């Protein structure tokens, strides 16, 4: 059972991909590749379906501020965000992700934009 | 005088066809690399930096790193200067690991390890906390490659 999706992210607005009525037992595969642009990919699954901006954002206004080490303040909220998620384990930037259903119902998976550094000269998360 | 380069070996067992040169592999293997059987060497170099007015940001870049070696820096300061800032990122900018400063704050350490085929690395080092024109401050800088005892090294700089 495979699906492909396409789309398009514009400063670090998600889509949300819904599950309906998942059985327990399943395992859920996901693989999220660049097609253009300085995307960096991002995936994450989770059951009830809440914007993950607000809390995001609180990261970029951390780092933007002090020292507050990306690396560690992303994924403590990630991990309370998301029940699973994976930035960086495919081939270059991508994502890829193994998830297997708790128990059943319906999930909602989430795509987006990390936060990275793309300079050498300054720091700008 | 001697030489350097890189180089393809073609081991056979019982199989004539080697001395030919194009032996494609077959069979179950029977010979492996020795240098597996004992510990890594470890690499060490030290630099004295400098953070201008106007320098008050520097980069270095690293040879490539195997999958599996580790990695180590600490900063230490020559005398009153304040601690600054160490993060270590790819030839990319992605960052991948934070400085640490240790419970007897006079210096700020780092730590990696390698996962993937071939890792650029690049250290970063900035004191621009704010716009304070302090001068001539002056650090020193220590880094190693499969070194973990960075902390008291006691031999001279050794290997590459």
């Amino acid at each position: 059972r495979v699906q492909h999706f396409t789309g398009y992210i514009e400063d670090g607005r998600g889509i949300f991909y819904s599950l309906p009525d998942m059985k327990q037992g399943d395992i859920i595969y996901a693989s999220m590749q660049n097609t253009g642009g300085n995307l960096d990919p991002l995936v994450g699954i989770m059951a009830e379906e809440i914007d993950p901006a607000v809390s995001l954002g609180q990261v970029l206004e951390k780092a933007l501020a002090s020292e507050n080490d990306l690396i560690s303040e992303l994924t403590a909220v990630a991990d309370r965000i998301f029940l699973g998620w994976d930035d960086d384990g495919g081939k270059g930037y991508s994502a890829s992700l193994e998830f297997t259903i708790p128990r059943d119902g319906t999930y909602h998976i989430f795509a987006g934009s990390t936060i990275t550094n793309q300079r050498l000269d300054k720091f700008q998360p | 005088t001697y030489t350097t380069g890189s180089f393809q070996l073609i081991l056979g067992l019982n199989a004539p066809q080697v001395i030919s040169g194009e032996g494609e592999p077959e069979g179950e293997v029977f010979a492996s690399l020795a240098s597996l059987e004992i510990k890594p060497e470890a690499h060490v170099q030290e630099l004295e930096i400098r953070l201008d007015k106007d320098t008050r940001y520097l980069t270095q870049h690293t040879r490539n790193l195997q999958p599996g070696d580790t990695f180590h820096a600490l900063v230490e300061p020559i005398g009153e200067a304040p601690l600054p800032r160490l993060r270590l990122t790819d030839s990319g900018g992605k960052p991948l690991a934070f400085g640490l400063i240790d419970q007897p704050g006079e210096s700020v350490e780092l730590n990696y390890t390698c996962d993937q085929d071939i890792c650029e690395l690049v250290v970063h080092v900035d004191g621009t906390d704010g716009q304070k024109d302090s001068g001539e401050a002056v650090y020193r800088l220590l880094v190693g490659i499969n070194a973990p005892n960075l902390r008291e090294s006691g031999q001279t700089p050794v290997g590459s």
